[PDB]
């Protein structure tokens, strides 16, 4: 398993609730037709396919965040707001070395940013060091990490709509997980080709990047992910990426939340024709034993990089 | 028609006269900056008055280089992108502005040359026109100042850092067909 880390370019502005699995997919993909052809990709398409992928999720120097686990086990009412957890505090949830339960004060007190990401004790000085903060608390600081902003544009008559810009801060960064599951270096290289190519490409819509560079799992996620470790043994499973469920893992599904997937509106002749929709896991859903996924069909990619979780 | 590579053509865009805020525009965060597609769109204008809605077919000087009207024509795909030129740091914009800006060109037939020459060659044709207005009364002059070219071959993206090389920093365009020249990778 490789982790993909992309810089955005300085005055880069993105178009996109987070940038799902399934929409790097198909970038990868149309990727690899752009520098291989449309022919030599279903010749691999069942290599493509079967590949596990994370969502676009943001790390900040070293400290990467992580959809917070449907688990109902984390439900003031202000907890509704938080949505992230650093793979550090993450880890901490497993050895049980941060308590969530009795404990909560303290986390929401000293160890929140924005009211919304719950990171560790460990990262707090050096947050505090790259923005800046003075403050005792860090619920006594909001930092700017994202920039939104909703615009009105039309697709002049038509249909009115709106659509929301994303600036990152300097210090944040994306990052998403790829999991090949195979070893034909002849293949390898060219998914790392197809992913690299992004540099250039963009995301979105285009957004576009100074440097996409794939390097190893750091620590925390290699020390979980490694199946040769405790982890490995623990009963549930978070998904970092969308899931879409074969007949089989139905079974496994226990705390989730349901996204819709699915295209574009073409045109307005088929607002007379009904409109099909993938229906799939949001990030941070919890399955029990394994969760496989599906790849439907323009492909719609639903295997997600799973993480030991547990309760 | 696999992909041979990317040209990536960085400089700094300068005003010689001031620019109200089509050419100009603020961004939604606020940012200062000239559009790609405005930019691309005088220089589309331009290289298609000199050779007597725009053009719309497959086979082009043009139309493979900006892309065709109609995405039902397309037999070759698009070979430029012209990316948003932001302005710099150190209602009208003062002259000596200058706007860091960006054009990638896609190459897939080693004839593509020809269609990156015609392009900086219709950037001269900007460099002495207007950037602002069209045809008889345009407005705001422009100069391109300080040109790097990138090459990024196919190669680089397979995993091969060193095959990218960069060019140095010429003053105009005119010194760009040599720097062309000097770098041909695929
Ligand atoms: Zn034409």
């Amino acid at each position: 398993m490789k982790m993909v880390v992309l810089k955005p370019k300085i005055n880069s502005k993105f178009h996109f609730k987070i940038f799902h699995s399934n929409s790097l997919f198909s970038a990868i993909v149309n990727n690899y037709i752009k520098l291989y052809g449309r022919e030599d990709l279903e010749k691999n398409i069942e290599k493509i396919k079967n590949i596990r992928l994370s969502s676009l999720l943001y790390k900040i120097k070293n400290i990467y965040l992580i959809p917070k686990p449907e688990h109902p086990e984390f439900y003031p009412k202000d907890i509704k707001k938080i949505q992230f957890f650093s793979i550090k505090a993450y880890k901490e949830l497993l050895d049980n070395e941060l308590d969530w339960k009795n404990k909560i004060k303290h986390i929401v007190d000293y160890q929140t940013i924005n009211k919304s990401i719950v990171i560790s004790e460990k990262e707090i000085e050096e947050i505090k060091r790259i923005f800046g903060i003075k403050a005792e608390k860090l619920k006594h600081a909001k930092i700017s990490l994202i920039s939104k902003h909703l615009e009105q544009k039309v697709a002049d008559k038509g249909q009115l709509y709106n659509i929301e810009f994303i600036k990152l801060n300097e210090n944040v960064e994306f990052y998403f997980l790829i999991d090949y599951n195979n070893e034909d270096k002849e293949f390898i290289k060219k998914l790392e080709a197809s992913i690299k190519l992004i540099e250039d490409e963009g995301l979105g819509g285009a957004g576009f990047f100074e440097k996409v560079e794939i390097v190893d799992l750091p620590e925390d996620f290699n020390e979980i992910l490694d199946e040769n470790s405790k982890y490995n043994n623990l009963e549930y499973k978070m998904l970092l990426g969308v899931g879409i469920p074969n007949k089989d893992d139905i079974k496994n599904i226990e705390y989730y939340k349901l996204i819709e997937i699915g295209g574009y509106i073409y045109s307005l002749e088929c607002l007379t024709k009904p409109k099909r929709n993938i229906l799939a896991l949001t990030e941070g859903s919890i399955v029990k034993n394994d969760f496989i996924g599906d790849v439907k069909d323009v492909y719609t990619h639903g295997k997600p990089i799973l993480l030991p979780f547990n309760p | 028609l696999t992909l041979k590579g990317k040209v990536i053509l960085e400089g700094i865009i300068e005003l010689e006269t001031g620019m109200h805020i089509n050419p100009v525009i603020r961004d939604a965060f606020g940012r200062i900056l000239i559009p790609g597609s405005s930019l691309k769109g005088k220089i589309r204008a331009l290289l298609e008055r000199k050779d007597g809605l725009p053009h719309d077919c497959g086979e082009c000087e043009i139309c493979k280089i900006f892309g065709p009207h109609d995405s039902k024509n397309i037999k070759e795909p698009v070979r430029v992108i012209v990316r948003d030129a932001y302005l710099q740091p150190e209602e009208r914009v003062v002259a000596g502005s200058k706007f860091k800006f960006e054009v990638v060109f896609n190459i897939y037939k080693e004839s593509d040359k020809e269609l990156i020459k015609k392009f900086i060659e219709g950037m001269k044709l900007l460099e002495d026109d207007y950037l602002g207005g069209s045809g008889s009364r345009g407005y705001g002059k422009i100069k391109f100042r300080d040109i790097k070219l990138i090459c990024k071959p196919k190669e680089y993206y397979e995993g091969n850092e060193n095959s990218k090389k960069e060019s140095d920093e010429v003053e105009s365009l005119n010194e760009l067909e040599s720097e062309l020249d000097k770098i041909w990778g695929g």
